[PDB]
């Protein structure tokens, strides 16, 4: 007998971004300056992303 | 073995060709280098914080 | 007027060369990768407002 059987494989998922400073902080410009004493965060997120 | 020597010559002008493409700085082995450059830049993160 | 700059200094300890942050795209792609020689691709920089 002949069977034609499914084998069903996923490949790929959905690419996503953040921006950190709208994430955090928003259109605020005191946030801004308090994240900057932290360093490369969101440079070191968007490589990691990306 | 009645076609021997043009597959011996075959078989030597590819492995010159092979020679030949690797001394000419075409990047074929930029996999090796992904490895020094992803732990070099590793590093400069955890200095620099 | 308040740039960024990335200076160079050299072996001797003098300043030799410098980019303005601030003037293309290009002079914020080489700061941001921080060096002065760029391959070729494409990269992701900064945000926009
Ligand atoms: C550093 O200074 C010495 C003496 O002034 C000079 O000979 C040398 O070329 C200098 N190095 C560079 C990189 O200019």
């Amino acid at each position: 007998s002949i069977s034609i059987t499914t084998e069903v494989m996923p490949v790929s998922m959905a690419k996503t971004s953040v921006d950190c400073n709208m994430y955090i902080c928003g259109d605020s410009t005191e946030c801004a300056n308090l994240l900057l004493q932290y360093g490369s965060f969101c440079t070191q997120l968007n490589r990691a992303l990306s | 073995y009645e076609n021997q020597k043009q597959i011996a010559n075959q078989f030597n002008k590819a492995i010159s060709q092979i020679q030949e493409s690797l001394t000419t700085t075409s990047t074929a082995l930029g996999k090796l280098q992904d490895v020094v450059n992803q732990n070099a830049q590793a590093l400069n993160t955890l200095v620099k914080q | 007027k308040p740039t960024t700059f990335m200076l160079k200094y050299d072996e001797n300890g003098t300043i030799t060369d410098a980019v303005d942050c601030s003037q293309n795209p290009l002079a914020e792609l080489k700061c941001s990768v921080k060096s002065f020689e760029i391959d070729k691709g494409i990269y992701q920089t900064s945000n926009f407002r």
